[PDB]
């Protein structure tokens, strides 16, 4: 087969981890400037420090996803018992689809290799049924959440 | 074996005196009872298949490293989920076993005596039954008296695992 | 004499803890604020949960904002009331757990996961 | 032992009289409720592990100073003997709720546990800490419906709660 | 105003009786229960302002949408004519609690609502996240009492199901 | 308290007899072997913080759903994560007691008697255990018979778990 | 405990007699007077959190002396225990408002005091300037009514007079 | 609806006589019967979609011809319309096993079922080639117990025997 492949996107995706959560889960803020206003959600530091603890377990299936190449580690728990996990804590569960589409942007593009301000080395060749893959499973994440 | 015959006998040969109305209203209560527990055995039964492969992807979603990590004790091969439906089938048979009797004495002689020497020694953890006799008692789709007798025995499998 | 908000708390705690989850420690009080300090040290209902142990590696870099967009307020502008003469303080230190509320919380709100 | 039919038949007998019209039209009522007992019988059996655990649970949370080395509960002996006795009290006190009476309660666990608690230097005040605790998850869990017929149980309630406090103040 | 006294009061007129055993009877009702009303009329008007400044966030956390340009939280005049309108409701369910009925609600702050916020164009259903705030973060025994808890949070989703 | 010398005592008192040359072998044979037992328990001690807290993270690495899934039973909170090491660092002070009294007498004392009612109540894994005391056995550093003093005593206490 | 009915009892069993006229009487004094100190009883069980802690840092506002090397406020610990400690005199004022009489404070407070705080070296002047800091902190309208102020200074200076 | 209550209560009023023991009688088979119509009435009630989808292409294996032009299941609007009958069948087959007579099978499917399949052209060999499907695709120890097959069989048949 090819799992060198397999393995070139899983391992770009886990080194800018934490660039991509602190990349989506603040243009999620960006975008209405009010959830870190007074009595907005992430606005205290705990509610803070549990937002982006959320987009990194959320990033970590996909990526461990990618790794095996089944959407089976995708359910878990996690798949279900997200949506009634926000509206019972009272969550802007839309806006959490937000920092989950902006996700899903990144990974196609450090997959693809056409990350605006990051280039890395690679072979030649494609990747772009590997893009296809992973824009599968973070939609399966933010279909669950709604 | 514990049945309530079997007990209300023991009770009196200890003695060695016979049956009286002491024993007899004993073995009366189990006729009384065995109409909603023989209507369970019946249904638990014909449900079988349906509530083995449920339960068996009820593990697999509460605890989904189960399928993912290599090693003898996991069900992450085609042998090792044959392994543990085997045991879904295995805790759902004494179940059935314990509602005819009346009493639990079927699954002390054969599922609950040496079961802890077991999960120590082929390393299976107690937790992954109790997330299978939970969906089997909310998945049944029995009520009354009927689910009564029932759940009393599938929580006493839950006692002896923790 | 009791109550029918005390009993829907109490009864998550029956459960087993690989079923109940969060429910597992319902059965646990409000005591004093005395008793969360130093000789005595007891553990609110918060430090059970995985929202005290919330620490990820990504962090808001709050300079992407536009100028107005971030606020800030105090909890108080009084310094003996932020810290008096002793060292009991409800906002500076190590003695902000010691409070007659928040022993107890609501893990009654989602689910048995 | 005795149960609550047998607690009146010794009253009666040390008199030497037959049992009144009165005293059978009382006996009448105690097998009216009857399924209802063995509701609360069968409720507090059932989850009999995770009361005794969960309320040793939420012990070690508010007294932590127990599982400390140099505390009652620090060892695998002397934490093992502790759910023991959790659960050798829960047994009696769901052996006095079946018979309506406390007589196998203190003749079978309660008398003497107090000498014995005082020779071994166990914490009398947090024993009966831990008897309250499996108190108020046995009458929450009593007064639940969850498949059983809708009705007035609050007299029997009272019964299983005053066996709770029965053994709670043969310790402390 | 729709009180205990003023009912009874108005009936016995409308018939052109005298006080009747009736309605000393109900008013025997206004001394029993008078002391838990008084108990959140006070809690209330000793803690309105910490009340009323953390439920109005709770109105703009929710609809984010309204501090768009052209609604009613656009300038910062527009967002303190809310929180003073939060604040004009809880005096008014502090009356509440001090009459014994729901007479000032209806008479100051219901009895033409539903024309004013139409024309002004503001929701009401921001005016009821609000006010659904503070019911459902009573906290029964730290706050009040159980019986104060229960008329303080009776007397509220009155106004939300007026205003809703 | 089970050590080589109060195991000669107690065969001597159970005979009623005084301390012969097959106790005072027994004895003999302990002081030869105290050399390499109290040199490794100085060098476990000196490095407890060291194998105490990278062994707690060895767990989280290869069962990694104990510091997601909620519970009291894991390592998910500031207390169940401080209640973790606080139970590696039982076993390793066990071990160090073990060397220095020189038979497996503390840690049946103090530690296994009673062990496996505590999992099954508390829920927690045996095999969680035993993958942080293959971490110590594995990190300590030791070599020669002072290494295979401390090993001798850490399968030990595996062996007690699996 | 020293209260009403534990003295008249105790009177009337050393003289070997049954329950007079005059030890009835005596309760019936139990039954005009609970309206005034029951008042008192449940006011400061709502808000002791707030009474202890405002008298708390009133022994330390007087002697900042305490926080010295060797001292009894030093570190976070004996603040911890300081603070107890005056919990635990407001517990039993409101223990002695229920019963009527000076019992828990006698038994649980004030017995073997002097004999700890000066073996301890806890200054027995600032197990003081909390006490009298709280029972002229106390307005006879606002807080309370006025036999119910009457009753609960006149419990909080049996404490002074004991310690003093 | 006909059924065993009803047929002896219609019968006892057309004489004009109070319930008899044979009226009584006949309930009570009522009694001995329901055990075994209502574990085939929930047994059908969940598995419905797997049995109207297995039935539903029976027959159109059978009658291939369906789905030319000008015919009745020439496209899926009609295929559609198709699939919901014998939903609608199953459904007061479901119905009949809870009544235990054959009473919604008659007023609502049955009664004037020739007057309107004459008129809209719809073959009734395909109607029942669906419920014939049903019958004989049914294993009496493992799709349900003996006596709930038959019945579930009995109803199944005076279906066909009423569009035969
Ligand atoms: C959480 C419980 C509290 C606690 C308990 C504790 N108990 C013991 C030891 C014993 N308890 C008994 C009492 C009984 N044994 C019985 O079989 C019966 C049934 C009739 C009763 C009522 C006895 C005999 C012992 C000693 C024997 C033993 O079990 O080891 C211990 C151990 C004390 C020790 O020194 O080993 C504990 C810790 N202690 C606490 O801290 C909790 C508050
Ligand atoms: C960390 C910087 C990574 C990285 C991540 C990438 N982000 C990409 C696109 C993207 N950028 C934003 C910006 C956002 N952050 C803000 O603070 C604000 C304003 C307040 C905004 C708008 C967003 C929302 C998105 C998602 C797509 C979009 O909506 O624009 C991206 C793709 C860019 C590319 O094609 O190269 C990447 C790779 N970029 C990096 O290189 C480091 C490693
Ligand atoms: C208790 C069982 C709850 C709980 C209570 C907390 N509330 C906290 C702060 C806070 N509380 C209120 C409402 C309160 N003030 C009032 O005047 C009235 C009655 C009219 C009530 C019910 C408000 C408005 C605020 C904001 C700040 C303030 O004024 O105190 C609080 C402190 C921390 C926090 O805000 O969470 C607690 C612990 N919280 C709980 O978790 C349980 C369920
Ligand atoms: C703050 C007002 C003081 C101060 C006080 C300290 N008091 C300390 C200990 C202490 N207090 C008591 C009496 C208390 N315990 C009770 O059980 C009851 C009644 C039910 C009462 C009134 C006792 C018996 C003790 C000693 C036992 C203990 O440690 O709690 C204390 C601790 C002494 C120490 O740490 O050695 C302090 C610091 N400290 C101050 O600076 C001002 C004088
Ligand atoms: C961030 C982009 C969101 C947001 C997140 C918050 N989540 C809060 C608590 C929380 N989150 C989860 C889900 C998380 N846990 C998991 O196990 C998994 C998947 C396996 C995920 C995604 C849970 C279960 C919880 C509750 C548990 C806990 O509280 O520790 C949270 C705290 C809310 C609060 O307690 O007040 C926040 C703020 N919030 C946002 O605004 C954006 C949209
Ligand atoms: C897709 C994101 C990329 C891309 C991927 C390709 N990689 C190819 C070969 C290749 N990649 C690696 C690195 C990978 N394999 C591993 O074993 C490990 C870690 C242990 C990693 C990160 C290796 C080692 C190889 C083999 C050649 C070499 O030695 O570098 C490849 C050619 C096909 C093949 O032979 O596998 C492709 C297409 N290339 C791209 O164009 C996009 C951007
Ligand atoms: C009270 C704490 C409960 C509650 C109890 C009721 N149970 C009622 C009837 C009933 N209970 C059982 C089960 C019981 N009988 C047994 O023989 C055995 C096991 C051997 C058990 C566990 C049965 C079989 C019955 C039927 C008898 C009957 O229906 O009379 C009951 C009577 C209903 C009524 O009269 O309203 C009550 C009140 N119900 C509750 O809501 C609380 C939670
Ligand atoms: C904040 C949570 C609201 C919001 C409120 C606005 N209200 C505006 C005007 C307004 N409000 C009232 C009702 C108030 N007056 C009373 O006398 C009483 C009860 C005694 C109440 C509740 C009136 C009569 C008026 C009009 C006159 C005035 O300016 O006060 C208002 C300005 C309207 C405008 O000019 O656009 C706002 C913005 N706005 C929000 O976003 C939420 C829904
Ligand atoms: C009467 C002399 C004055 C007056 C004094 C004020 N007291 C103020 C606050 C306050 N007072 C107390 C003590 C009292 N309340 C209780 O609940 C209890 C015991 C249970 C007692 C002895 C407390 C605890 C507090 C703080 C809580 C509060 O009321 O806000 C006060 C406000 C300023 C301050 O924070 O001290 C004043 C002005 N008030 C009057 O109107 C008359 C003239
Ligand atoms: C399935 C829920 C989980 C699981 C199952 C699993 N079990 C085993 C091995 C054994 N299970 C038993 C249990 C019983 N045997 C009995 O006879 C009875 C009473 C009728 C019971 C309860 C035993 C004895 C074994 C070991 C011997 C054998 O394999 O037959 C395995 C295989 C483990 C191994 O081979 O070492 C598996 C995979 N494991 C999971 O991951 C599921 C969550
Ligand atoms: C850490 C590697 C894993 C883990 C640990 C964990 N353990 C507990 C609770 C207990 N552990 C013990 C064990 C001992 N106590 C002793 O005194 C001795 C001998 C000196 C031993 C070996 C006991 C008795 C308990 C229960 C007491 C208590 O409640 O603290 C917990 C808490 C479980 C709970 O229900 O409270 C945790 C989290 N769990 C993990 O997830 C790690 C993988
Ligand atoms: C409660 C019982 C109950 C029923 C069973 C149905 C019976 C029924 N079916 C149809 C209507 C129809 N029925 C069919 C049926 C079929 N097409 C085929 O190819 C096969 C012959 C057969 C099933 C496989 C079709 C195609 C139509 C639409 C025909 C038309 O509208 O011209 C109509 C006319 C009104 C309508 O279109 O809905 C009615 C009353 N309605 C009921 O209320
Ligand atoms: C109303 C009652 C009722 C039923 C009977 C079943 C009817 C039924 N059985 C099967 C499905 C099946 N049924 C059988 C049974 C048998 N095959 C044989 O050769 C023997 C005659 C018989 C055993 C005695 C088998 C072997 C299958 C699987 C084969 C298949 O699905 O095609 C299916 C397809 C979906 C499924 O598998 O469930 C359905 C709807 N459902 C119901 O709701």
């Amino acid at each position: 087969a090819d799992g060198n492949k397999r393995l070139d996107a899983v391992n770009s995706i886990v080194s800018n981890a934490s660039c991509m959560v602190s990349d989506a889960v603040s243009g999620m803020i960006c975008e209405n400037p009010g959830l870190i206003s007074p009595g907005g959600n992430c606005y205290t530091n705990r509610r803070m420090a549990a937002c982006l603890r959320d987009g990194e377990i959320i990033l970590r299936y996909v990526s461990y996803a990618l790794l095996a190449g089944d959407a089976s580690v995708l359910e878990d728990r996690c798949l279900n018992g997200l949506k009634e996990t926000y509206i019972a804590l009272g969550v802007p569960t839309n806006s959490s689809i937000r920092a989950v589409s902006i996700m899903k942007a990144q990974a196609v593009a450090f997959i693809t290799n056409t990350a605006t301000e990051r280039k890395m080395s690679f072979a030649a060749g494609d990747c772009t049924s590997l893009a296809s893959e992973v824009a599968s499973y973070f939609d399966r994440v933010g279909a669950a959440i709604s | 074996m514990k049945t309530p015959i079997t007990e209300a006998i023991a009770t009196a040969d200890n003695q060695g005196r016979f049956l009286s109305n002491t024993e007899l209203q004993a073995v009366n209560g189990r006729y009384q009872r065995a109409t909603a527990s023989l209507t369970a055995a019946k249904a638990l039964t014909g449900s079988a298949q349906r509530l083995i492969t449920g339960a068996a992807q009820a593990v697999y979603n509460k605890f989904p490293y189960t399928t993912q990590m290599p090693g003898p004790a996991y069900a992450s091969s085609a042998i090792g989920k044959a392994k543990c439906a085997r045991d879904i089938g295995y805790y759902l048979r004494m179940v059935t076993y314990c509602l005819v009797v009346g009493g639990t004495g079927p699954m002390d002689e054969y599922l609950v005596a040496g079961l802890e020497e077991i999960n120590r020694s082929f390393d299976l953890s107690p937790s992954w039954y109790i997330e299978a006799l939970q969906y089997i008692k909310n998945s049944h789709g029995l009520s009354g008296q009927v689910a009564n007798e029932a759940n009393a025995y599938i929580d006493y499998a839950i006692n002896t695992l923790s | 004499v009791s109550t029918t908000k005390a009993d829907l708390r109490y009864v998550g705690a029956t459960k087993p803890a690989a079923v109940g989850g969060r429910r597992a420690m319902n059965l646990m009080k409000q005591q004093p604020f005395w008793m969360y300090g130093p000789p005595y040290n007891a553990v609110t209902q918060d430090e059970y949960e995985p929202i005290s142990a919330a620490a990820p590696k990504a962090f808001v870099d709050y300079q992407i904002f536009a100028p107005g967009t971030v606020k800030v307020s105090p909890d108080s502008v009084n310094a003996n009331e932020l810290n008096p003469v002793s060292g009991m303080s409800k906002y500076i230190g190590k003695t902000q757990k010691l409070v007659g509320d928040q022993g107890i919380s609501d893990r009654s709100d989602k689910l048995p996961m | 032992m005795l149960d609550a039919f047998a607690k009146v038949v010794a009253q009666a007998d040390a008199r030497g009289e037959f049992l009144s019209n009165t005293q059978i039209d009382a006996l009448s009522k105690m097998v009216k409720e009857g399924n209802q007992r063995l509701d609360i019988v069968n409720k507090v059996t059932s989850n009999a592990s995770a009361i005794v655990t969960n309320s040793a649970r939420a012990l070690f949370a508010e007294q932590p100073q127990l599982i400390q080395p140099g505390g009652n509960a620090y060892t695998s002996r002397r934490m093992a003997a502790c759910l023991r006795d959790m659960e050798i009290v829960l047994r009696y006190v769901s052996y006095a709720m079946i018979a309506g009476d406390s007589s196998v309660l203190d003749d079978r666990c309660l008398n003497g546990l107090r000498e014995t608690y005082q020779a071994l230097g166990t914490p009398g005040s947090s024993v009966a800490v831990a008897i309250q605790k499996m108190k108020d998850a046995s009458v929450a869990l009593a007064n639940d419906t969850t498949g059983t017929p809708i009705g007035d149980c609050s007299s029997l309630v009272a019964e299983l709660a005053g066996y709770f406090d029965r053994a709670a103040v043969s310790v402390v | 105003m729709k009180s205990v006294i003023t009912t009874v009061v108005s009936a016995a007129d409308a018939a052109g009786r005298f006080p009747s055993n009736s309605d000393l009877e109900s008013i025997q009702g206004n001394i029993q229960r008078s002391a838990a009303r008084l108990e959140a009329a006070e809690k209330l008007a000793g803690n309105h302002e910490a009340v009323v400044k953390e439920a109005g966030d709770a109105c703009f956390a929710k609809y984010a949408y309204l501090k768009n340009p052209g609604e009613a939280g656009e300038n910062q005049e527009k967002i303190n004519k809310c929180y003073r309108d939060v604040d004009h409701y809880m005096r008014l369910v502090n009356y509440c609690l001090v009459v014994g009925g729901t007479g000032p609600l209806d008479e100051w702050g219901i009895a033409g609502a539903r024309e004013v916020y139409r024309t002004l164009n503001l929701p009401t259903s921001a005016y009821v996240a609000s006010i659904a705030y503070t019911r459902d973060r009573l906290c029964v025994p730290r706050d009040m009492s159980a019986q104060a808890g229960v008329e303080f949070s009776a007397y509220l989703d009155y106004l939300i199901n007026a205003l809703s």
